């Protein structure tokens, strides 16, 4: 029950995806539409006013930062403009475990797969990536980390 | 424990009726009817900071769980009126501070800063009503929530506090804490009466729109 | 993930190693001539006297092409300098102008033409210009440079260096002989007032 995000600067997601554990094998029936974009507008919300400033030494990585009352989010922004956001958690328990830097070795190291497909000259910002590649690149590069 | 009920319904039906009846609008000052009150110009919840100073002392004296917040909640809102609107630098709130050095949050000078103070020592009294288990205001004695007090209590602290941060930053500033310390409605709020959600989510929509924070 | 299709997809209960094209990135050396590439700047220039209409235009036409590639030279030369890769961090992100501003002066210019532009100077009147020279500039040495409308590839490409970094930036190119290095070129740049009172809140 995982689900990445990248969002743009003009709020588009140019990368969008969910998965599951087969432990699940399902993914938060009736909560999956609540827990998008608009928990996910919100997060760009706080990393909007979050970024910017020194001080609530690792500018890129940020961690966990907000919870609303069933789960809880965590972040990244890189200096491309994007801000990669993945939301974890099984739905029956609050899901505390922020594992901090064996997923800190996942948003620089899905950052080049950003960057390659960042490099194809064709490739414009603001539209989406439909890699048949790089996003089955992914969910091997989270069979890294769960 | 019936000396401490009976003080507690008494100091408490008395800490609001001498509240509401002592300077309700006093810009006139209409002096005939002086039974139940001083009602004169110079008539500003005196003898009601006298009162819920000796309520809140027989309240901490009593020890409620459930309705003790109350007392806090008399004399914050004594602070804050009568020693704030038509305060005129008397701010007579010494056995308030005794009572903040008894119960909970001592140590405070300012202005926006005893009254967050004593808002937090309020919050936690009211987490310390753990199971009244009875009926105290009696218009719902089986189908009745604390929910439904708890949230006018959070309600009324995120109104006469969340103004303080000047939207321009510049003016009056303090930490974006606001959203963090907002983040408080971890109960279930589904539908105990639909117009306590509309003013609860009225509130909590214009506070964002308010500091900026639009999505 | 697609724009018109949802979030969708599958568990995670496989293995799907089927992958093609993912290769090092590393900072490689080959080092081609500059008559070269100034061979493909002198036609590019060709063909934009061709296809554009007066000055301004063509000023414009020629800057989007730095629009085009700042933001891809910026983001892996911070990638490179503040940073396969087996990485211990990434470094702080601009924290204002006048890091950013020396990170062109740092290390863009020995990114691309191996030497450092000689000055970086905060401007005496006003602080929403600053301005950077440039003493001897490499790409457009050839030109003989009394229209100045032939060095502005590198306006382009700064202000692709600064719209990510998000202070919008009206950029333009002056040239002035200051010394007895000749056709040295000022880039005087400007800003605009919000990020200068993003600036101006605190300082």
């Amino acid at each position: 029950p995982q689900y990445f995000a990248i969002i743009g600067k003009k709020d588009n997601p140019v990368y969008e995806i969910e998965f599951t554990n087969a432990e699940n094998p399902q993914g938060f029936p009736q909560d999956l539409k609540e827990l998008n974009p608009f928990i996910l507008h919100a997060s760009l919300d706080i990393v909007e006013d979050l970024q910017w400033q020194i001080n609530p030494t690792d500018n890129c990585y940020l961690g966990k930062v907000d919870h609303f009352y069933g789960l809880a989010i965590t972040a990244y922004i890189s200096y491309s403009g994007m801000k990669f956001v993945m939301i974890h958690g099984n739905s029956a328990n609050s899901s505390v475990v922020i594992d901090d830097n064996n997923m800190r070795s996942f948003y620089q190291e899905v950052h080049e797969l950003y960057v390659k497909t960042l490099m194809n000259p064709f490739y414009k910002i603001t539209d989406p990536i439909r890699s048949p590649a790089f996003d089955s690149r992914v969910r091997t590069l989270a069979r890294k980390h769960l | 424990r019936s000396q401490q009920k009976s003080l507690g319904r008494q100091m408490k039906i008395l800490g609001n009726f001498q509240l509401l009846a002592g300077r309700y609008v006093d810009a006139l000052n209409s002096f005939v009817d002086a039974i139940t009150t001083l009602y004169k110009v110079r008539d500003y919840l005196w003898l009601g900071s006298a009162l819920d100073g000796i309520s809140i002392c027989f309240l901490l004296l009593s020890y409620r769980n459930s309705i003790s917040i109350a007392a806090m909640q008399s004399p914050r809102n004594s602070i804050m009126s009568l020693s704030a609107p038509a305060l005129n630098i008397d701010v007579e709130n010494i056995n308030l501070p005794l009572l903040i050095k008894c119960i909970s949050d001592k140590v405070l000078y300012y202005y926006d800063l005893s009254l967050m103070h004593n808002s937090e020592y309020a919050p936690q009294v009211v987490y310390c009503e753990f199971l009244l288990k009875t009926l105290t205001f009696m218009t719902s004695c089986y189908k009745s929530s604390e929910f439904s007090k708890d949230v006018l209590d959070n309600i009324v602290k995120n109104q006469h506090r969340a103004l303080s941060d000047i939207p321009n930053s510049p003016m009056f500033p303090r930490f974006e804490v606001y959203f963090y310390s907002n983040k408080l409605f971890e109960l279930q709020l589904k539908e105990m009466q639909v117009e306590a959600q509309i003013k609860i989510y009225s509130t909590m929509a214009e506070v964002y729109r308010l500091l900026g924070y639009k999505r | 993930v697609g724009p018109k299709q949802a979030i969708t997809s599958e568990a995670s209960t496989t293995y799907y190693i089927s992958r093609i094209y993912s290769e090092s990135l590393l900072f490689k050396r080959q080092e081609a001539s500059l008559s070269a590439m100034a061979f493909l700047f002198q036609e590019m220039i060709s063909q934009l006297h061709r296809t554009c209409k007066t000055a301004g235009d063509f000023e414009t036409k020629l800057s989007d092409y730095g629009h085009n590639i700042g933001i891809r030279l910026l983001e892996l030369l911070n990638f490179r300098a503040s940073v396969s890769n087996y990485i211990t961090k990434m470094r702080r992100r601009d924290l204002k102008i006048l890091d950013i501003l020396q990170f062109i002066h740092g290390t863009l210019w020995s990114y691309l033409f191996n030497h450092v532009s000689d000055d970086l100077v905060k401007s005496s009147e006003r602080d929403n210009e600053y301005m950077i020279v440039d003493n001897f500039p490499t790409l457009t040495q050839f030109i003989p440079g009394e229209n100045v409308s032939c060095e502005y590839f590198v306006c382009g490409i700064i202000k692709g260096f600064l719209f990510n970094a998000g202070f919008p930036c009206g950029v333009t190119a002056h040239r002035m002989p200051q010394g007895g290095h000749s056709q040295r070129t000022v880039y005087l740049i400007q800003f605009d007032r919000q990020v200068l009172d993003r600036e101006g809140l605190r300082f």
